[PDB]
């Protein structure tokens, strides 16, 4: 019945200020208060604060030094604005709306969400490199270094070019304000001919492929 | 600020299983001013119950709210497969709005002990500068895994970081991936790398090395 867009951009340096826009489509945009609200990878979430179409603002006292939250009612919209930002401030950035104009303000309405990562890096695409072991269903991998933003997807293929079902995938880790992930393909054992696979990743500052040579 | 303290980190349970999630404030939440949320990987909070015990329009009756003052329950009464999630709950009745910390709701099935790869870095990484040594552990249950890096027989700590996989939407089992990572330098240094995995599926920790250069 309402959806809210939400954009800005998603990497930063430290220092550098945060901004990101919501758009509301449907519903009023009146009265209702409007809040932002944040989720660092892998934890709870925390309110920032909330504006309605007047101007009026609430903010957390955790980030009011440093938060600016305003609106623009000729574009039904509303914006964040987060200074001198670090490390902590990587997070999935929400806007939300309340079901009714005066009931509590829990959130019925939410934005699809926006990662934003504040890192000392510069985006790079990832570095690869293949992963030979040394149960019948032999293991070969993959491994993405020095990749940033946060946003890969792997691939396999055979040599004769057929996808490779078999995927399993982790979660990136975070090293010196860049990323690094792995994956694997289960082969089963008894296949000895292929002297290897291809890995693939697909990330927007590049992609790349690495064959990862069979064992035994 | 208003604690909102949630309990059990995790729920193990079967589809079937009632589940009841507790939502523990650090001062009395006013009127009962409470919601529940459910959330999925990579999605939104979506909300499920407001005001302590109302549900959201479209939310299944198999969900209930109560409580009141400083603590409040959400019950889901037999899990449905979709069920399966992270659950939040959050207060609106004093000012900042807060939120607790969460409780996974996850699927209990039979232990699985994990099957262990460990592997060596690349010759190319090891150009590079940095040695990325791998170990996979595949198909576990239940979630909790020791692994343990041993280099020379020095039991590592402090260079490795590991990631988890989410519970297979199939089979329910979990597979973790973890990396000890030195400088070239170092790796150079010393000869018997070794993974040591211990899981309550396994009767004996498991373990899989290597020699530097004999892979």
């Amino acid at each position: 019945e309402v959806q809210l867009q939400q954009w800005g951009a998603g990497l930063l340096k430290p220092s550098e200020t945060l901004s990101l826009t919501c758009a509301v489509y449907g519903g009023s945009f009146s009265d209702y208060y409007w809040s932002w609200i944040r989720q660092p990878p892998g934890k709870g979430l925390e309110w920032i604060g909330e504006i309605n179409h007047s101007g009026s603002t609430n903010y957390n006292p955790s980030l009011k030094s440093r938060v600016t939250i305003s609106v623009d009612t000729s574009k039904n919209q509303f914006s964040l604005k987060l200074s001198s930002v670090t490390a902590a401030d990587t997070a999935v950035y929400y806007c939300a709306r309340p079901p009714h104009d005066t009931s509590g303000h829990y959130w019925n309405y939410w934005g699809q969400g926006t990662l934003v990562t504040v890192s000392s890096g510069s985006a790079s695409a990832p570095t690869l490199f293949p992963l030979v072991s040394c149960t019948s269903s032999v293991a070969v991998g993959c491994l993405a270094q020095d990749f940033l933003p946060d946003s890969i997807t792997f691939s396999w293929k055979y040599k004769n070019n057929s996808d490779i079902s078999s995927t399993r995938g982790f979660p990136s880790v975070l090293r010196g304000g860049k990323y690094a992930a792995t994956s694997q393909v289960l082969l089963p054992s008894k296949d000895v001919t292929d002297e290897h696979v291809v890995c693939k990743v697909q990330h927007p500052n590049g992609n790349k492929e690495k064959n990862v040579p069979l064992p035994v | 600020e208003i604690v909102l303290t949630q309990s059990p980190a995790t729920l193990s349970l079967s589809p079937g299983e009632r589940a009841t999630l507790s939502c523990g404030a650090s001062q009395s939440v006013s009127s009962n001013y409470l919601a529940w949320y459910q959330q999925k990987p990579g999605q939104a909070p979506r909300l499920l119950i407001y005001d302590a015990s109302s549900r959201a329009t479209g939310i299944p009756d198999r969900f209930s709210g109560s409580g009141s003052g400083t603590d409040f329950t959400l019950t889901i009464s037999r899990l449905e497969p979709e069920d399966f999630a992270v659950y939040y709950c959050q207060q609106y009745g004093s000012s900042p709005l807060t939120f607790g910390g969460g409780t996974k709701v996850e699927i209990k099935r039979t232990v699985a002990a994990p099957s262990v790869f460990i592997f060596p870095p690349s010759d190319e990484q090891l150009k590079s500068g940095t040695a990325s040594v791998v170990c996979l552990l595949n198909n576990f249950y239940p979630r909790e895994a020791k692994v343990q890096w041993k280099v020379d027989n020095a039991l590592q700590s402090g260079n490795s970081q590991e990631s988890v996989t989410e519970q297979d939407s199939k089979d329910s089992t979990y597979s973790l991936s973890s990396t000890l990572t030195l400088s070239k330098a170092d790796y150079e240094k010393h000869k018997v790398y070794a993974c040591e995995v211990t899981h309550q599926g396994l009767s004996s920790p498991v373990t899989k090395s290597f020699n530097r250069g004999e892979c």
